[PDB]
RNA sequence: UCCGUGAUAGUUUAAUGGUCAGAAUGGGCGCUUGUCGCGUGCCAGAUCGGGGUUCAAUUCCCCGUCGCGGAGCCA
RNA sequence: CCGGACGGUGGCCAUGGAAGUCGGAAUCCGCUAAGGAGUGUGUAACAACUCACCGGCGGAGUAACUAUGACUCUCGCCUCGUCAUCUAAUUAAGUCAAGCGUUCAUAGCGACAUUGAUUGUUCACCCACUGAACUUAGUACGAGAGGAACAGUUC
RNA sequence: CUCAAAGAUUAAGCCAUGUGGUAAUUCUAAUCCAAGGAAAGCAGGCGCGCAAAUUACCCAAUCCUAAUUCAGGGAGGUAGUGAGGAGGGCAAGUCUGGUGCCAGCAGCCGCGGUAAU
């Protein structure tokens, strides 16, 4: 979360600790995203920081265009897999872990998002809304 | 160095062209050529020449 | 290497007096120091001229100018590619033009000074574009070449040959009364002559526009809304292929502007080409198939974008940014208070404000009825409804300007009032007038942001009000009402003559002062968005225009909005991205579902 | 510049015979102001480039021409100084041998080979410009100190050029077996004294601004504190007023290399205090501080600074690289008088490079400006303008 | 840092008994040789800075400055 | 507590401009009750305040370039090395006050003197995160550059 | 003047436009999205490069396609756009002023260091 995130976010189950790799779901040239940090996460001895739906992470691209590899950039988690629970009572989950590469302000690097996108992320990051097909 | 670029052209003094009889064009000019080269001839100092200045 | 850039200088002659400064522009400029050309003096008109070729882009001249007459900007050579026409040296230049298409309606939207008016003339054949050059003696031939690569190229060949003669509904709303009297004699005469179409067309057109009463009146006599509509009538009646409308929503009320939009669209059905320019988004959305956005600084330049979709163009407009152009055309984004956002106070003040009983005002040709309502302190009430309903009459009675036929309202309160139609009738200059009302209001920083800096009143200060302009005068009048202290303030239709940025400056103005000062305000309006921002309660007027009317007590924002919008029968679901009203078509399942819920509009509120 | 010789004949009290090597385009401009028409130079080229005609034919050689000067083609931007002339015709055979007499011949100067100036009009003004430097324009302001653990170079920039003036060097501390065997601290202590003495003498230590102190290791920082220790000992307020001439840098390499490692690498430099933008920036600040609060205590431009000087209100003089090196020679005389003139009424001086944002701001201002000590109203009147 | 060990002409290094300082090279000097150079004749030190003793100190003490080697423990 | 604080004259030289008030000495005269060739605040520069003082109250030489050294001559510690490469990432108290602080000793400082990788690693060095976000508000102040909070909301 | 090649080489690279419901299709009982869903031919543009034209007119001809006509056809046809040399090899003696191994020439050979074939 943080910059450019207009909205607050209700807690959702943390799915992705540091080291996790999600699918890159944009058209940027990136094939996956390797999580090295979660923004706005706190501190407890021994705890991995771990992201969830609509969290902004800091990632590198393990697989993808060489102009994207070997460096750290912001991304946003768009699909989960660890099931979480909404305030309408529902426990839900996607089939994959996936997020999209983005700028500190929260602008997509790419122009499409392939696959669905959870609403809690859509609601959080307007330029993600824009590029989303099926939401939730 | 770039320095010099265009030194000489820019330091040659202008002299404008002169105003001269218009040369005829085409067939007429060939005519002039044929009479100048072949009809009333010109010189033959030793053999022949086609333009020197003082000789 | 580095990207490419340019310099463009535009100077306002109104602002410039070389005597006081001296031709300081030339003396101070560094290029001229060296012996260069950047600023040349024109001995004739006695004006400074700045050549864009030699200028450095230093901006030294701009700072030195005592007034603020010179403006130099640096652009990435965005403007140079597009040049259509320029008025003259160091003046407004137009860039790109809007595409016309047969069988459809193409919209145009922009802030004032963009050249939307100019663009119409060029398409009309009224003015020939110089092409930012000499082109003058009819050189239509060159214009096609300039347009090559654009769809307008075909249109320009058509225009030159004069196969088509476009019909133009004139833009300047203030200018029209002077030009025509009668049309010659009375509106009715105009409609009979112009009617190339069906005899049905005379009757049908009048019925739909609500022109029935107005036929006998003369054009000069007409009120602003009436004046607009007669022009629209003539643009349906005419026989032609191309019908150009330039600002058809001006002066019109909320009910009427929607009506105008439908009728104009009917032209597309006969497969006649239509073009339109609008300041109103509600109206623009309904009319258009395709939309162009015009952007750039006012009076400096204005470029037209490539054609876009109806939905798409509107969405981009509200962002305040355009990607290809990469310009943030508007400094701040428009937002509406949620109503969660507002401050929470227990309101009464002295226990509630004053209250009015039933009132009636009858002219003898129109009758107004008012239901007893209450007003409270520190609140704001919107007044909505069609003109001729007695929205204006009601405010006057509260002002004490008018005496009620029945009912009475004698309050102790001090009232400040702003009239609806503003025509100058005060001798004096602008600064003198505003200073008499209150100085010190002029000192405040709020007033610098909203009035003084945007327009540049400093230059206006010497100018006469008779000599003045429409929109500029409007912002000044609204501010003046706020100039003096009063328990209650009354404003009538602040949106007139104003573009997008201008109205929204006003919206912030009324809400902020009222909240702060803890005073009350009544505002009359046609603009949906303006009412939403300012108000807490609303009064809706109903009845039939030019006949009778009725008023209601104040009711909550949700309650009042449902009633008003129910009269129109257009729902404005919500767009998820823009948070904008999204219009809903008649007979529908989604729209039908809403009718059963009672939701005309949506905001960041709970609701299905 | 490197001056190989310079002697004063016995038969000529006046003139001189100077053998010299110009090293950069600043040193070309130096040559210019020394060399007169009718002086002689003997240089080399590469003539023998005959007819044909009898034989092939040429030969080659490396033939040196004693040419008397007649004219010059001088282009500072282009790094081109050329002397036109006639052969002196050394009929004595000692010189000029192998050249064919009666035939003009030119010298395009190079930084490669030295040349001899047989001078007629060797004056005291030229002598200044031959043994102090000759930038009456001033581009630089720097000195450096590289030290590794065992080697040091005191470096230094010029009075004119990015041209070393004095390659100092001490016994540097080398990380010995024991706690760093005390010879370290005494020997380092020496160096400060050695560098302070050299810079005091070489310069007028009011001309340079910069000492960069550069090391691989903590050595630089150790040395800074050591400088200011000894500073307090002597009550050396030439050092103590002035936290802004030393600037503390780290590098990998530290030979003459180290300097260009430090500068050009964005580790320790940028547009912060390197001190050759130092007072250059600080005074150009104060110049706009005054001028934009329309106070009459800053003034600008070649017309306007010369008038702000006539009123004799001016302290810190703002001069440029551009207006000097853009193209023009002569012109920079005028401004040099104008600096002294102004200081003869009040002030220091700052030359800013126009290769930078600040110099560009001042250049849009004709590359010449001022700050005054005092307001002197309407300096733009008497002289006519704004 | 302790204890060892030095330093002599432009440079590297011989040397003494307290009264006396060299070599070699490098250089400056000519002659060779077409001309330079190799060669061949000719040439010229405040014995590191420092104070002291003594008739007399390069030589005998004492210190520093520098360059060297050799140690360096159980944490 | 308050009134008065004055003429020679803006002393003199240094003077860019120094008219008492950065500076070099010199301290007079008339006035009248008392008013310094002038205590501190000084606009550049007078003013305009003020106050004192009357009063009302083994080692070296070598360079048709720096460096190196073909040549002549003599008897893996520092290290976490540097460049790449693999990583998002890689040991894989205080006193005195001379001074600064452009004008001013103490705002802020003060000489002299004195009372997650990598590694066993600690450490160190990077990569990230974050009390924060949201409206309050691009607001108040500011020529701009820029930039608040108290209230309410969610983590 | 008559005859007319023509964006293939570069990138088979990319392309603007020419009784009822429903956002909308010739709806049917990488682009537009009422978020549901629906969609290398002429000219002409971008790009690419050393490199290739017009958004025109027409069925008259030549023929073609549909049934007993004379419909259709950017197949096709008309128009628009769209031609140095004077040292030698080379043939000219090259002559007069400026330049000095600078500027420049010169396919090679070679010119050019005040008297430049
Ligand atoms: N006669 C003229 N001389 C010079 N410039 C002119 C002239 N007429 C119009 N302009 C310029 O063209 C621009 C204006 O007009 P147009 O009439 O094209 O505006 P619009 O785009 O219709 O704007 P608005 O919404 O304000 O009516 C102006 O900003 C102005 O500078
Ligand atoms: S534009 Fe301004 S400065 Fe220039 S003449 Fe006019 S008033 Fe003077
Ligand atoms: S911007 Fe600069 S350069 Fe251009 S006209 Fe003004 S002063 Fe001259």
């Amino acid at each position: 979360s943080g910059n450019g995130a207009q909205g607050t976010k209700f807690r959702i189950s943390l799915g992705l600790p540091v080291g996790a790799i999600m699918n890159c779901a944009d058209n940027s040239g990136a094939r996956n995203l390797y999580i090295i940090a979660v923004k706005g996460s706190g501190s407890r001895l021994n705890r991995l920081p771990a992201a969830s739906l609509g969290d902004m992470v800091m990632a590198t691209v393990k697989k993808g265009k060489p102009e994207l590899r070997k460096k750290v950039m912001p991304a946003i988690v768009v699909r989960q897999a660890k099931s979480w629970r909404r305030r309408d009572g529902v426990f839900l989950y996607f089939e994959d872990n996936a997020g999209v590469i983005a700028n500190p302000k929260g602008e997509m690097k790419g122009s499409a998002i392939t696959g669905p996108v959870g609403k809690e992320c859509a609601d959080l990051w307007p330029r993600v809304a824009s590029n989303s097909g099926v939401v939730v | 160095s770039l320095a010099r670029a265009g030194k000489v052209k820019s330091q040659t003094p202008k002299v404008e062209k002169t105003e001269k009889p218009k040369k005829p064009k085409g067939r007429a000019y060939k005519r002039l050529l044929y009479t100048r080269r072949f009809v009333n001839v010109t010189l033959v100092n030793g053999k022949r020449r086609m333009n020197p200045g003082p000789s | 290497m580095s990207d490419k850039n340019s310099r463009i200088a535009i100077v306002s002659a109104d602002k410039c007096k070389p005597k006081k400064c001296r031709q300081e522009c030339k003396r101070s400029c560094p290029v001229v120091k060296t012996g260069k050309l950047c600023i040349e003096v024109t001995p004739t008109s006695k004006i400074a001229f700045i050549s864009e070729i030699l200028c450095i882009g230093c901006g030294i001249c701009v700072k030195k100018c005592p007034f603020d007459a010179i403006q130099i900007i640096n652009l990435p050579t965005n403007l140079e590619a597009h040049v259509t026409h320029r008025y003259s040296a160091n003046s407004f230049k137009l860039h790109r033009l809007p595409t016309p298409r047969p069988g459809q309606v193409l919209g145009l939207v922009g802030t004032n000074g963009i050249g939307k008016s100019t663009a119409l003339k060029i398409l009309a054949g009224k003015q020939k574009p110089n092409l930012g050059r000499f082109d003058d003696p009819p050189e239509w031939q060159e214009i096609i070449k300039y347009f090559r690569g654009s769809e307008l190229q075909n249109y320009f060949t058509k225009m030159l040959e004069d196969d088509i003669k476009a019909i133009i509904k004139p833009q300047y709303v203030d200018n029209i009364p002077r030009a025509i009297k009668g049309p010659v004699q009375k509106v009715g005469e105009l409609l009979k002559l112009r009617m190339e179409k069906s005899p049905e067309d005379v009757k049908r057109y009048i019925k739909i526009l609500q022109l029935e009463n107005v036929l006998k009146r003369d054009i000069e006599k007409l009120s602003g809304g009436e004046l607009q509509r007669f022009a629209i009538g003539m643009s349906c009646v005419q026989e032609a292929d191309v019908y150009m409308f330039d600002e058809p929503s001006s002066y019109l009320d909320v009910k009427q502007r929607l009506n105008a939009a439908q009728i104009i669209r009917s032209l597309l059905a006969p497969t006649k080409y239509v073009i339109c320019v609008e300041h109103d988004l509600s109206v623009l959305d309904y009319l258009s198939d395709f939309v162009c956005i015009i952007y750039g600084v006012p009076s400096v330049y204005g470029v037209v974008t490539l054609p876009a979709s109806v939905r798409e163009g509107i969405n981009i407009f509200l962002d305040g940014h355009i990607p290809a152009e990469n310009l943030r055309f508007r400094t701040e984004a428009l937002q509406f208070r949620i109503a969660d956002a507002t401050e929470d106070l227990q309101n009464d003040s002295a226990s509630r404000a004053f209250s009015y009983p039933s009132l009636k005002k009858t002219q003898g040709d129109f009758v107004l009825n008012v239901e007893e309502g209450e007003f409270s302190d520190s609140e704001i009430l919107v007044m909505m409804g069609e003109n001729g309903t007695g929205k204006t009459t009601l405010i006057k009675l509260l002002a004490g300007a008018l005496k009620p036929d029945e009912g009475q309202d004698i309050p102790k309160l001090n009232v400040s009032m702003k009239p609806q139609k503003i025509a100058p009738k005060f001798p004096g200059t602008v600064r003198q007038l505003f200073f008499k009302k209150i100085r010190g209001q002029f000192l405040n920083p709020q007033f610098q942001t909203d009035v003084v800096k945007p327009l540049r009143i400093d230059d206006i200060i010497d100018q006469e009000v008779q000599h003045l302009s429409g929109g500029e005068l409007q912002r000044v009048a609204i501010v003046l009402a706020l100039g003096i202290p009063a328990d209650i303030y009354l404003i009538d239709e602040p949106s007139a003559y104003l573009d997008s940025e201008q109205r929204i400056i006003c919206s912030k103005v009324i809400r902020r002062f009222i909240l702060h000062n803890k005073k009350t305000a009544f505002i009359v309006e046609h603009d949906f968005i303006m009412a939403t921002y300012l108000a807490d309660k609303v009064i809706v007027f109903e009845g039939i225009p030019s006949k009778n009317a009725h008023a209601r007590a104040p009711e909550s924002l949700l309650t009042g909005c449902n009633r008003f919008l129910k009269n129109l029968n257009v729902t404005f679901r919500r767009d998820p991205n823009s948070f904008r009203p999204r219009i809903n078509k008649l007979d529908s399942q989604m729209d039908k579902e809403q009718k059963s819920s009672g939701n005309y509009f949506f905001l960041d509120n709970t609701g299905i | 510049m490197k001056v190989i010789s310079l002697k004063k004949d016995s038969f000529n009290k006046g003139g001189a015979v100077i053998t010299l090597l110009p090293e950069d385009k600043e040193d070309l401009f130096t040559v210019y102001q020394i060399v007169d028409k009718d002086d002689e130079l003997i240089f080399k080229k590469k003539f023998t480039s005959k007819l044909d005609e009898a034989g092939k034919k040429k030969s080659t050689d490396l033939v040196k021409l004693k040419i008397k000067v007649i004219s010059e083609d001088f282009d500072m931007k282009d790094e081109y100084l050329k002397y036109k002339g006639v052969t002196v015709t050394d009929e004595s055979g000692a010189s000029n041998v192998d050249i064919p007499v009666g035939k003009y011949l030119s010298f395009t100067l190079d930084y490669v080979y030295p040349f001899t100036i047989i001078k007629q009009n060797f004056n005291k003004f030229m002598q200044k410009l031959l043994n102090e430097a000759c930038n009456i324009e001033y581009k630089s302001d720097t000195a450096a100190v590289v030290l590794q653990e065992g080697i040091a170079h005191v470096c230094l920039v010029t009075s004119s050029s990015t041209i070393l003036k004095q390659k100092i060097e001490y016994s540097m501390p080398k990380k010995k077996r024991t706690t760093d065997v005390l010879k370290f601290d005494e020997k380092t202590e020496k160096f400060y004294k050695a560098i302070y003495s050299a810079m005091k003498k070489d310069l007028n230590f009011d001309k340079l601004k910069t000492i960069i102190l550069c090391s691989p290791g903590f050595y630089a920082k150790i040395l800074m504190d050591k400088i200011f220790q000894y500073a307090e000992e002597e009550h050396n307020k030439k050092i103590l007023d002035n936290k802004g001439m030393f600037f503390i840098a780290h590098c990998s390499t530290g030979y003459l290399q180290g300097i260009n490692e430090v500068l050009k690498n964005p580790l320790y430099a940028s547009k912060l205090q390197d001190t050759k933008y130092s007072k250059e920036i600080m005074v150009m600040d104060e110049f706009l501080l005054h001028l934009n609060k329309d106070d009459d205590k800053a003034w600008y431009g070649e017309k306007e600074v010369v008038k702000a000087a006539e009123y004799g209100a001016i302290s810190y003089l703002l001069l440029t690289d551009k207006v000097l090196h853009s193209d023009n020679i002569a012109q920079r005389e005028e401004y040099l008088k104008l600096m002294d003139s102004v200081e003869s009424n009040g002030g220091k001086a700052l030359v800013l490079s126009t290769l930078h944002s600040l110099g560009e701001e001042l250049d849009q201002l004709t590359g010449i400006a001022c700050i005054l000590k005092y307001p002197l109203p309407d300096l733009d009147e008497d002289d006519g303008e704004e």
